[PDB]
């Protein structure tokens, strides 16, 4: 369905890590928690990875997903099959060089002397839970993976007039019975269907008349009048191709919540003899 | 959800530090008592220091024109004190926009979603007797209010 | 032949989905329905896929189609053979992050929890009927595929000053005896010679109270003392999406010519004079 | 297919809200009572608010010159009220052009096919005594009136 | 030889199709036919494919043609051999979506219902004779293929501000004993063209004399009263010059025509009563 | 092939609708009675409406400088009637060029091979009295006569 | 950039029908070998280049454009002829 | 000879089996039947086997050479329905719903076999009265391609019938009638034209020439025996020509009409 408030532009992205299996903040907490201070919030165990750059975001990707259409000598185009298993990942450009931000990139340091971080040769196991919170005005679309394997995506960038960077790639993996990763936002996922209603604001008994668009076509002139069938049968029968039985208008008190398959709006209000029929708003 | 505002209804409450549009002097700690507004008052009413905000360009977003827009504002700071105080005041105002964007600051007319300079703090000639001027262009980005 | 009104510059493209095999609007309905509210249509089951970047269209594509000329050392060119049969698809960049938009990209939600959308590992079967309507001018070139497999074309895109997007590729697959896909436009494909007329007979004038069904929808009833303007107002008052102004009705004494945007037929018959005022033929 | 129109025979019915070309006062509810035209009247006749739309460039399409065209229109809003009212009146004119494009709005002279901004709403000096000007350039696509 | 009238800038290209093997209009008819109306030609059977752009032309191409130079351990650079045979084709962008222009792209309509064009899942054979007339001022270079096989060159293009397109590739194939394809224009191919011949012209023969350039150099001054052998011998004062053998002059016009192996033109003159003039046309 | 012409000896017969260069009134139905020329006449004989064509400048082709050339002309239209009639007259003049190119029209001086706007019809200030002006640039293409 | 018969015969090989006003092409491939001479001109220098046997083939398909000249791109490949050189540069002073 | 019409690509095809000895559709039925639904054929008795593999098509092999050859077909099935397991494993050894059971050792498994290879409306058929069915090799399984059950059908003699038939109405035991070329002069209002025969032009033929004059104008250089290798016969306004060499139009120079020939191959 064509809901506007679910459209997203990512303004900034916070990235947090924790020991493998750690639970994210719940969908209702994610609307209230202070993103700058993960040591303070109810769901203990998370920490910020470090200064990611201000003008870019954690970059999603996948390897695999190479997909092909297959059949038989009898019938062609029978089904589509994935020829390589899709492998989701995220890239994070940390710009911070203290021990906690090197540890994500190199794995744990293999030297214990004050002031030195040293690396052993070959492979390393370096795995954490990952929480990303993508922020846009009041929208806070969270993303959580209970195990991610964190690896060198490219060599350390250094530049004379652009910030140095430690690009890590987090690849998502199955951890016991849990999902591979989860998107978190309370208003969007598994929520109640919340059907649209249009508020006919008539300010009580008034002199004169007004018009309503239904589906972008005008019904006839409507005076200040009785409700129920006397408005429902003026909302219906606009040569709209929809029967009156698809619409509802109800005992709503002062102002009326019209609902049905088409959108509705006012055309003109000339109900000048008092408070008027001034709005139609959702 | 809502409608996109004129750019002044978003950045003026953010530079002023209050949602009362009738009261042009700012209360933000780095700008206490600076007059902030779109239009310079008559000479019998001018006070300095003064910041002004003018729209200079920047379109609606081409892929959803009703949901996002990126107005370029010229921001200009004026002072009767000295040139260092004028460029300090411009930096101390630009620090408020970069913070207010990072915090995604809600204003009754819309949200300041992002901030980006496209010319920075150029010194220039002032049209007012014994005053310094510095100016720059900021490409803002703003989102409509939720309803 | 050249046709200045068959030349097409796609201005906007609506995209709808439904359960596999679901029928699209007929060519004569596609000119009359509104495109914004699928719950108003006669063909129930369609719904809008979500917001799409409004400076862009559904991007058609194919792979395979690799073809080459073959012969024998006697005769050097005699067939062009298609070495890899065309696998045909459309790419749709949704910009919503609503649940009903993510289900096209990830397949069904794997969590029961309010405010969470969960993703499992491995391939998913995810396939839908797909209807696209491409709008230009007063033209509405529809496109319908009864079965399309939906897969992730690329990872989720996020940017600091361009809308977030999650691209799906719909690959067409054949289904029962039906076509792979169909283009829908009444003016252009299998077009009749321009006028069509139905002859409503009047010789049975001892009469009764018959009725017409217009596009399958009833006019109420009409008494045998009929008149051209009176039956034009009757037909023109059927609640079907199109006004009295679209219909042309004329007389030759013994019958009326009826013509307009939709099919006309007699419903319930009631007449004393045999068939003579209950015949309606082309 | 008929001939392509001059851009004023399509843009004006969209901004006015009626296809009677003889009556320049708009009735579109977001900017009702605004005088919308292409040429500013004598001082004894002109009324503010005023919108002026003026052809400033844009070719026929090279693909098929007689089937589609992309005029560039400088749109300008004027008022005697204040600068914010002149901004909101220009915004309320974009919000009508973008909606009228989203529907492919028909007019007696042609169809408005698409709308885009090549220079967004910007403040400038006004040639009229005590008024504010806001202006920008829209590139908008037009198609023939069938027939 | 250099031929300035045989240098081409194709301004526009008209593409026609017909049933396989049908003949193009003859080389003398391409000067007289009306290209807008193939329904009116003496050589009936052709139809214009539809609106192609005003900006571009049918694009020639080929696959194969890869050639190698071969020899022996004795003599190294003996023969050039063609390792894959040239497979020769044209690409046409149609820009109208009428049935008669979809049929060239998809093959025949697979559905009989009014307002629907449907496609089946398999490969299709779709063959035409193809005529292209390529126009530049009064030059109308034709191109004709007795059989061409028409295939989808790319997916349907749709765009917000440039015309929608149906790109077809026509590949040429041998039909019976005919040529693969033929170029047509009466003036250029198999024509018996005349030598370049230079015509002298003069005033009323009142004054003294005139000079002639022959190739890059001048002969001497000569009088209006001179005999053909005298002016032929004056031209014969040249590098390859053999008077009464290499050059020819025949006095067929009242003022001489010169024919021979070098260019001829006027130099300085003093033949009062008009002017000396020279041009390469008869 | 003859010599390449100056652009006026090709464009003017295409706009006028006759090969008589001595008679500036056009007869093509869209422009019946407009005066088409390259030079605005003295005020004691100047007659509106008029179309003025003059070479703003474009090169020979480098491939064969003696066989094809691409002159840019500034085309302008003037009227004493109103601005809509001046726009419509420029559109109706441009529609003759886009047709006369498609038909490859022969003129005694050369062939009009192709047409392309490089700057579309646009409104501007007129040099004289009551009149309005509309102008744009066309890159033509010209081929030499078949002599 | 020329389209008369004697410019097409370099590109397609010799024409395969006798009809006045037609140039016809057969399928397969053609032996189209020729001697080639080129005279590069600069200053008043004339650096000649000569090959006694070159094989001429289509280098690419025919170019056509709405504001650039049409073209028939031939490639001449050099092949040795009996006892002669593969090719020779000709200039008296150098 | 050189039937361009009869060069086959196996673009799609179908496989059917039946009880031993079952007859296939006749050559004139095979041009017309619906291949998806063999239950609806007038030549009833055939059951359509499951989806056969898209890339490993039937291999019509043989084992012997010089001892005497046995012909076979290897067919890759790609379906795990009972209709396909019965061909690979032989008849189901268990009566319980939902189970297909296999006994050890060899089992007799014999069926009639029909294969139809379609291309584009040609439909070459192949039919065998009696085939013995065996496992060719292991069941293929993969994570990214359809699993396959390859079977060997070996042909065996039955009741004095052939081992197998190839069935196609156009190609086998046809009438072998010669080609004829139609000299359709169109309007023919005046003037001249020339044929060319085997690539050589005839040189001169008037618009009103009779069949004997055309037969004497044919007989160019390099002809077959001039007036007895070539048959020319009129019908309507036109002539049918036939003989040892190909005939085509060379140069029409007639004064009115839409053409000068229409020609068979």
């Amino acid at each position: 369905a064509l809901k506007d408030d679910a459209v997203l532009i990512a303004a900034r992205g916070y990235v947090y890590t924790a020991a493998v299996g750690t639970a994210a903040p719940t969908p209702s907490q994610l609307k209230l928690i202070d993103l700058e201070h993960p040591e303070a919030w109810d769901r203990t165990g998370w920490d910020l990875v470090g200064h990611t750059s201000e003008d870019d975001l954690p970059e999603f990707g996948f390897d695999g997903g190479d997909s092909e259409v297959r059949g038989s000598w009898q019938k062609k185009k029978l089904r589509e099959v994935e020829t390589e298993e899709i492998a989701d990942y995220v890239v994070i450009n940390l710009t911070q060089f203290d021990e906690t931000a090197l540890e994500l990139y190199f794995g744990p340091n293999q030297s214990a002397t004050p002031g030195i971080f040293g690396v052993k040769s070959g492979s390393v196991v370096n795995e954490r839970a990952l929480l990303i919170v993508i922020v846009d005005n009041d929208v806070r679309l969270g993303f959580h993976a209970r195990k991610a394997s964190l690896k060198r995506e490219d060599a350390i960038s250094l530049a004379t007039d652009e910030f140095g960077a430690l690009p890590v790639r987090a690849t998502f993996l199955d951890y016991q019975s849990y999902n591979l990763y989860e998107w978190i936002e309370e208003d969007w996922f598994n929520a109640v269907d919340a059907p649209v209603v249009y508020l006919l604001d008539l300010g009580g008994a008034t002199g004169g008349d007004y018009t309503l668009l239904v589906g972008g076509k005008s019904t006839g002139d409507i005076a200040y009048n009785a409700n129920a069938s006397a408005i429902k049968t003026a909302i219906g029968a606009v040569d709209d191709g929809v029967a009156e039985s698809a619409w509802t208008v109800t005992a709503d008190g002062s102002d009326f919540e019209i609902s049905g398959p088409l959108a509705v709006a006012l055309g003109v209000d000339s109900t000048t003899g008092g408070s008027g029929v001034t709005v139609d708003v959702v | 959800a809502g409608k996109l505002p004129i750019v002044g209804e978003v950045v003026l409450p953010i530079l002023r530090g209050h949602e009362d549009l009738s009261n042009p002097i700012s209360t933000v700690p780095s700008l206490a008592g600076v007059h902030v507004g779109t239009w310079v008052e008559d000479i019998d009413s001018r006070t300095f220091p003064l910041i002004t905000v003018r729209r200079v360009g920047g379109t609606r977003s081409p892929e959803h024109p009703t949901l996002f827009t990126q107005p370029v504002v010229e921001m200009t700071a004026y002072s009767a004190a000295d040139l260092p105080t004028t460029e300090q005041m411009y930096e101390d105002a630009l620090e408020v926009l970069y913070r207010a964007a990072r915090l995604q600051t809600k204003t009754p007319a819309g949200y300041l979603h992002s901030v980006t300079e496209t010319l920075g703090a150029s010194h220039g000639p002032s049209p007012f007797d014994r005053t310094w001027r510095v100016f720059g262009l900021i490409r803002l980005g703003i989102r409509p209010p939720k309803n």
